């Protein structure tokens, strides 16, 4: 679950990737099914969005039963899980999820050559600011990356939803695109973090389960300011917490020799700077010839 | 009456001295007033013309000595007073002034001032090179702590060879070096201790 | 001028802390320095960092034992004074007496935090008591500073028995006080 | 008189405070200092040839920061002197230029501290004469003037407050009180009374009664 | 002393005072040049003027009447209740004042009241000056006294707070 | 028994509770003690952070609980301040879901609730009982009875003959404390359409009072409780912390902006921004939104100081968007329709107290604006007599309105 321990228990449901998927929450249907299981649960709908610290601390005590109860019947069996919490006298547990999204929130958004220059400066920047984090004596910036991951998971939950909803996702036989070109988020989807935190969502729901093909797919985002698309090269991922024989062995990215072909051939000042080779920035002129070349290749 | 200006101008000087006090090290002493100050070096003339005045007619006319004791006096109180109130002025402009000097536009500074800001820089370089040359007298008052820090650039800069190392002061980026090699560094401000 | 204007006619807590160091302690060292380079210092006594032996106890001044604690190279002994059962009956002996202050070291408040930030688990008795106490001490020792305050006069005072920090907190405004009802009562004569 | 290094860095601590809470210019210990500068440059020398050369680290790191805590310490010293020598500059020509007083700014003073005095009084003459003195007439044109409005001599407040530690000797001054321990015994001109200091006590005393203590070194201040 | 801007301000301050000569060209001291001032006759003088016109004369130029902030009122709401008592309106620089006239006058009756006053004030001083701020999440009483506040006693107050918060500072320091 | 247990663990919270290395509330108890402000503010997050069985109780049954927290603040401060005070005042801080006027119903009575709101009307300081001495009229008896302010106390009936009510009060021996009630409004966007907005009563006590005035958005913490006036109960809330949207930072920012030197520019940039043209007028409104220096003279005839402009241009030209943006930017600021408006409306009109029966004076539109801006529209459309009504206000900036029973009068400097 997402900040369980920092928002509301509807909240930490809601923003959920493994909920979602399960659910498909992005349709009304989702959300009817998520009310029916909390009322079904027990807990009423006024308590579960209060906040974890002032809700009422029987359902706290007691919801790991509850949660054993009623999940096997809505598929959320795997929800459950061991994990290593740490806690300072008198302040609030934190688990380890939590404390990545954080770092994570705040390394991408906290805070023609020399827009890339100030871009790349900033990130240097955020580095640093995640970096003091890390300790014991600035809680402060803990509370303000937990508030800016809230924020960030928002704002991807609601780019994901219109995705989906307007049906973006070009299917092929070898891969699928998804390609953005407007909307009002779109500035965040210049960190690869994030453009990664977001093909991660779209990866989970219906691209791992529900009864879908497993193919890589490429995401990628437009930037007017600079005319180029951040296309990313994802890989598709196994049913999680499904241990089989297939799933032992890793799912190899070939993303990186296909690019590299694909650039070598053709001139159109694709950057491939990046040390994950997945991410790369091409002009808007030669996207689709180069989506073009891409699926002439047959190498993925 | 002829204490005015001398009382405006300490006003002034007082709220100078709130200014300093208020801030650490971004004073900037403010323009050099130079209408009021010769506002009163006018006035300053004009009763030396009365003593003259005064001292012609004792000497040549009729003046009883009372009322002749009484103006001269006057006079000289008065006198007196807008003299003590410059000099207030001036020696709190030069305290600041060797504070700034010390610690380390002109434009504010009238150019008898930034001769004396010359000269007390040429004589804290002379002090510092007599027989005080193992201890740099221009240096931090904040006693010694723990011996390494860890010193984060604030502004990009290039490899600055310093008598002590050649460090590449790269913006964003952390040094784990000695507290001592680092403090003029710190002093101008490129480094942070974080 | 040459000194800041925070700095003239008092002190800086910086300046105490850098005046309490200059106290021997004891600790227990990790290493074999006695012989079967070596340490020559000008400032302080050289002789018995020279001459150590691990887990023997030995004197050092204390600004050589925490440096030596950021290596971990030596175990600090906490003074018999810092202990839970001192510090129950010095506070038992400021309550008992609501005149008089208690004969703490002067250098028990300087100490007390430096210990308890650079070496957090040398002591053998718990932190929170510690500090706790400590606090109470600190409670008890204000309020009587605060009574006694009222009987300032022209010629003199007594504090037997004031810690350091305590002087250097009250410096100012005792001193400009008594100074100014001294000077009305000079002008009176 | 030579006893010994710590003796000599105690000695330097004891001046730094009496001179940071006194009200007045102390005498300059022109020996003690020379000794430590020497000093302070035999073991620079030293530490550069330790280091021209990892059990050895720590001891060198010992001395880098011992060094350090004894030039910091020298440096505030004479910064502290040289404040003093500013408030009070023309008191210290007064001072000097009057025969009777035995005082001698040579006897008061190091060679540093007399030069920086010196250059100190003609340049603020300079100025002041540029800007202002020169437009007086011939009667009120005098830098130091005692026969004013206002005294023009800033002296040192001989009745300033300041916190005394009663050490003891290291003497008649010695009188065993009534409480079973013994006392020095002080008297305030001003308000015809007589003070008792008890040793191992903190008092809060005018500076002109127990000056001549603090120059014996009995008292301390804190 | 000579260079002090508080000491010079505090000078420049108007005293009442009744000429019992008869002088000719101080007119300008009254209020219009060239007119001879009579004699008996009250105006309002610059302390750094009467109080040299006073001591110098057998008959002083000049004769200080009882000013307004010494007044039997001011005493009695003085000994009143010191604390509630707004110093400031009276004058901004009431101690130095005071101070200068007793020296003067050297009257040991209002050395007495003054003393008082200022120990009384100093205690409540004291109060305001060590109560801090907490940052917890992460004053009327104070701003209202601090409006009554002298020139000497706001620069104590202004002393000891500093002094105060350097050492809670440096004790609360991670 | 059980509430001295209480006692003791808000005692100890109190006393061993520290962050980093700062006792917090120790310390803030000490200062507060020390400038004569009785009282302790208590963040609810550190409460269920020590100790989440305190939090629960408190949160239960609140009404109940609360006194036995002030009495462990109270021994507290005597402890930490006497070497061995009135009954201190608990505050409270907290970050729960807030919950919106409207939705406030019987499945809430008795519990603490944070909720939001504006402030519509303050009343009058009162004067509650805290420790009442009483004496019976037959037999002389003397008793005191102490009262609590928090609801789940009356006079004895029977002596501790007598008969019924045998109970008064010397009130030369009785403590009382301060009470104020005001009135919150819900907030405008959450108002359902076609709806009008509900107002609720609340009551605040001792260091809680004069905290706010109409027109503040505020958040309040406190207990929704119901009191008494066919079985129907009367809803208020009791306030227990009051937290309005209303240093030297922010005086070395202005610093800075004033040292700025096209700094006359910029603010008539930003007197409305989207208007185009009409650079005079902008002016002259950043003028009048600054105002004149005022003028007092010894004898009595002080001139006036403030400024007031008239804009009088045909149709389509944003001189009621001008007045809006003036209304909007300004601190203090009144926006009134003169049509819309009455001569009660502006100025001040005489009324009568209807639960008291007393002529009273009540101000308008000037009145409410005094030491602002009132931004009159449609002068033309206003009455003769409204018209010379704002004449006098203006000449004398003193709506002289005092006859019929009462001789009061009011200041309208606008
Ligand atoms: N320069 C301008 N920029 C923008 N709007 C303007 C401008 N001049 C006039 N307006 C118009 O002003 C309108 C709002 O002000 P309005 O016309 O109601 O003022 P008014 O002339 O006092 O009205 P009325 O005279 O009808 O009572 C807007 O709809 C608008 O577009
Ligand atoms: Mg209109
Ligand atoms: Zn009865």
């Amino acid at each position: 679950l997402f900040l369980l321990r920092h928002s509301s228990l509807y909240d930490s449901f809601y923003y959920s990737n493994y909920v979602n998927a399960k659910l498909s929450l992005w349709n009304e249907n989702g959300k009817k099914r998520l009310h029916k299981m909390f009322a079904r649960m027990g807990i009423p709908l006024s308590t579960a969005q209060e906040t974890w610290l002032y809700m009422d601390h029987s359902i706290k005590r007691e919801l790991g039963i509850i949660f054993d109860k009623n999940l096997d019947r809505y598929g959320l069996q795997d929800i459950i899980r061991d994990g290593f919490v740490r806690t300072l006298g008198y302040r609030g547990s934190i688990s380890a999820s939590e404390f990545v999204e954080a770092l994570t929130a705040l390394l991408e958004v906290g805070n023609s050559a020399q827009k890339l220059t100030n871009l790349r400066k900033r990130w240097v920047s955020n580095f640093w600011l995640s970096w003091d984090a890390l300790d014991d004596r600035k809680v402060e910036l803990l509370n303000r990356g937990i508030q800016l991951a809230q924020d960030l998971q928002r704002a991807i939950f609601n780019t994901g939803v219109a995705i989906l909803e307007k049906k973006l996702i070009k299917h092929l036989r070898i891969y699928r695109l998804c390609v953005l070109q407007d909307g009002p988020d779109l500035d965040l989807y210049r960190n690869p973090l994030t453009l990664l935190r977001l093909g991660n969502w779209l990866i989970e729901c219906c691209a791992e389960s529900e009864d879908k093909q497993l193919l890589p797919m490429v995401l990628a985002s437009i930037d007017e300011n600079t005319d180029t698309y951040l296309v990313a090269g994802l890989t598709p991922r196994y049913p999680r917490g499904l241990d089989t024989i297939h799933t032992k062995k890793p799912i190899l990215n070939n993303f990186s020799m296909a690019f590299q072909q694909i650039t070598a051939e053709t001139d159109a000042k694709v950057r491939i700077d990046n040390f994950e080779s997945s991410i790369i920035e091409i002009r808007r002129e030669d996207l689709s010839p180069f989506l073009e070349k891409l699926t002439l290749s047959g190498l993925l | 009456m002829y204490g005015d200006l001398g009382n405006k101008l300490v006003l002034e000087a007082k709220r100078t001295k709130q200014l300093y006090a208020r801030s650490n090290q971004d004073v900037n002493l403010p323009m050099y007033h130079e209408d009021i100050i010769r506002n009163i070096l006018k006035e300053v003339s004009n009763l030396r013309k009365n003593t003259e005045y005064l001292k012609e007619q004792q000497q040549l006319g009729m003046l009883d000595d009372k009322v002749a004791k009484c103006q001269y006096f006057v006079t000289l109180l008065c006198m007196e007073r807008n003299k003590r109130c410059l000099l207030a002025y001036q020696r709190l402009r030069t305290d600041i002034l060797d504070s700034m000097a010390w610690n380390n536009d002109t434009n504010n500074l009238s150019h008898q001032e930034q001769e004396y800001l010359k000269e007390y820089c040429d004589l804290i370089t002379d002090l510092k090179s007599g027989d005080l040359v193992d201890i740099d007298l221009s240096g931090s008052l904040v006693p010694p702590s723990d011996v390494f820090i860890d010193v984060r650039v604030l502004k990009d800069a290039g490899e600055i060879q310093t008598e002590y190392g050649v460090f590449n002061l790269i913006k964003d980026s952390q040094f784990f070096v000695r507290q001592s090699d680092v403090e003029r560094l710190i002093q101008q401000g490129y480094l942070q201790k974080i | 001028m040459s000194l800041p204007a925070h700095l003239q006619q008092t002190f800086s807590p910086e300046e105490i802390q850098f005046i309490v160091e200059n106290e021997p302690i004891k600790i227990f060292p990790r290493i074999t320095t006695r012989q079967k380079t070596r340490w020559q210092l000008i400032t302080t006594d050289d002789k018995a960092l020279n001459n150590m032996v691990a887990m023997r106890s030995t004197e050092v001044v204390l600004w050589i034992a925490l440096l030596l604690k950021q290596q971990s190279k030596c175990s600090i002994v906490a003074p018999q004074w810092l202990t839970t059962k001192e510090l129950d009956r010095k506070i038992q002996y400021e309550k008992t007496h609501p005149d008089r202050f208690s004969e703490l070291p002067w250098n028990w408040l300087v100490l007390a935090r430096i210990l308890f930030n650079k070496a957090k688990d040398d002591f053998h008795d718990p932190i929170h008591e510690l500090r706790g106490k400590i606090q109470d001490l600190r409670e008890i020792r204000q309020i009587k500073v605060l009574k006694g305050l009222k009987y300032l006069n022209e010629s003199h005072l007594q504090l037997d028995n004031l810690s350091l920090l305590e002087i250097n907190e009250l410096r100012p405004f005792i001193t400009e006080i008594m100074d100014k009802l001294r000077e009305i009562h000079t002008a009176s004569l | 008189i030579y006893v010994s290094p710590q003796q000599d860095f105690s000695d330097l601590m004891k001046s730094w405070k009496n001179e940071r809470c006194s009200p007045e210019l102390l005498p300059y210990p022109h020996q003690l200092m020379k000794r430590l500068l020497n000093r302070i440059s035999m073991q620079s020398q030293l530490i550069e040839n330790i280091s021209m050369g990892n059990e050895s680290k720590l001891p060198l790191l010992c001395m880098e920061t011992e060094l350090e805590r004894l030039k910091f310490v020298i440096r505030s010293y004479i910064r502290c002197r040289l404040s003093k020598i500013d408030k009070f500059s023309l008191y210290l020509r007064q001072l000097n230029e009057d025969e009777n007083s035995l005082i001698s700014l040579t006897d008061l003073l190091s060679k540093d501290e007399i030069k920086y005095h010196d250059t100190h009084s003609l340049i603020w003459l300079k100025l002041v004469n540029d800007s202002i003195l020169k437009y007086m007439p011939e009667e009120l044109q005098a830098i130091n003037d005692t026969e004013g409005s206002v005294n023009m001599i800033d002296e040192p407040d001989w009745n300033k407050f300041v916190f005394i530690h009663v050490n003891g000797p290291p003497d008649p001054l010695l009188q065993e009180n009534e409480f079973g321990k013994p006392c020095y015994t002080v008297t305030i001109p001003d308000l015809k009374e007589e003070v008792e200091l008890t040793i191992g006590s903190i008092y809060v005393m005018r500076y002109e009664v127990i000056r001549d203590l603090l120059r014996d070194d009995k008292v301390a201040l804190i | 002393g000579y260079y002090d801007i508080d000491d010079v301000l505090a000078d420049g301050t108007e005293f009442p005072c009744k000429f019992q000569y008869d002088i000719p060209g101080l007119g300008y001291l009254e209020n219009n040049p060239g007119r001879p001032i009579t004699k008996n006759t009250k105006l309002s003088l610059p302390l750094w003027l009467a109080r040299i016109l006073a001591i110098v004369g057998p008959v002083p130029f000049v004769e200080l009447l009882p000013p307004d902030m010494f007044s039997t009122k001011v005493m009695n709401a003085i000994k009143t209740d010191p604390v509630a008592l707004d110093l400031h309106s009276i004058n901004s620089h009431f101690f130095s004042l005071a101070i200068k006239w007793i020296m003067l006058f050297s009257e040991k009756e209002l050395a007495n009241v003054v003393s008082e006053l200022l120990l009384q004030r100093a205690q409540e001083l004291n109060h305001h000056a060590s109560s801090l701020s907490i940052d917890l999440n992460a004053n009327i009483a104070t701003s209202t006294f601090l409006l009554k506040l002298e020139e000497m006693e706001k620069e104590i107050y202004k002393k000891s707070h500093e002094s105060y918060k350097d050492t809670k500072r440096w004790m609360f320091k991670k | 028994d059980d509430n001295t247990e209480i006692i003791k663990s808000f005692k100890n919270f109190i006393l061993e509770f520290r962050l980093d290395s700062q006792f917090i509330y120790r310390d803030q108890l000490r200062n507060n003690i020390l400038v004569k402000n009785y009282s302790l503010t208590v963040n609810m997050e550190h409460l269920i952070g020590y100790n989440e069985d305190i939090y629960k109780k408190l949160s239960d049954e609140p009404s109940d609980i609360i006194p036995l927290f002030e009495t462990a603040i109270t021994q507290v401060a005597k402890r930490i301040s006497i070497l061995s005070l009135p009954t201190f005042q608990l505050i409270l801080n907290s970050n729960a879901n807030q919950i919106p006027l409207r939705d406030l119903d019987s499945e809430h009575v008795s519990k603490i609730v944070r909720l939001s709101g504006i402030i519509i009307s303050t009343s009058v300081l009162s004067s509650r009982a805290t420790y009442l001495s009483i004496m019976c009229r037959n037999c002389r008896h003397t008793t005191s009875i102490t009262i609590n302010n928090f609801n789940s106390v009356s006079l004895p009936r029977s002596c501790l003959n007598c008969g019924p009510d045998p109970y008064i009060i010397i009130h030369e021996s009785s403590k009382f404390i301060d009470q104020q009630f005001l009135k919150l409004q819900e907030i405008p966007e959450l108002v359902p359409v076609g709806e009008m907005p509900r107002n609720l009563t609340m009551t605040c006590d001792r260091y809680l009072t004069n905290k706010v005035i109409p027109g503040t958005r505020v958040t309040i913490v406190g207990i929704y409780s119901i009191y008494n006036s066919v079985a129907i109960r009367t809803p208020y809330i009791k306030i227990l912390g009051i937290q309005s949207d209303v240093t030297e930072e922010e005086e070395e920012e202005f610093l800075q902006l004033s040292r700025n030197p096209k700094l006359y520019e910029i603010l008539t940039n930003s007197i409305a921004p989207s208007i185009f043209g009409n650079e005079d007028i902008k002016k002259a409104i950043v003028c009048l939104l600054m105002g004149g220096s005022k003028k007092i003279l010894p004898d009595g005839m002080r001139l006036r100081g403030d400024i007031n402009v008239l804009l009088l241009g045909d149709p389509g030209t944003a001189k009621s968007q001008l007045l809006k943006f003036v209304e909007k930017v300004s601190p203090i600021a009144v926006y009134t329709s003169g049509k819309g408006s009455s001569a009660a409306g502006l100025t001040a009109s005489v009324q009568r107290d209807p639960m008291t029966r007393e002529f009273y004076l009540e101000g308008g539109a000037m009145v409410l604006a005094d030491g602002g801006v009132v931004c009159i529209d449609e002068f033309d459309k206003m009455r003769d007599e409204d018209r010379v009504a704002i004449h006098e206000a203006m000449e004398q900036q003193t709506i002289s309105i005092a006859k019929a029973g009462i001789t009061t009068v009011l200041n309208s400097r606008t």
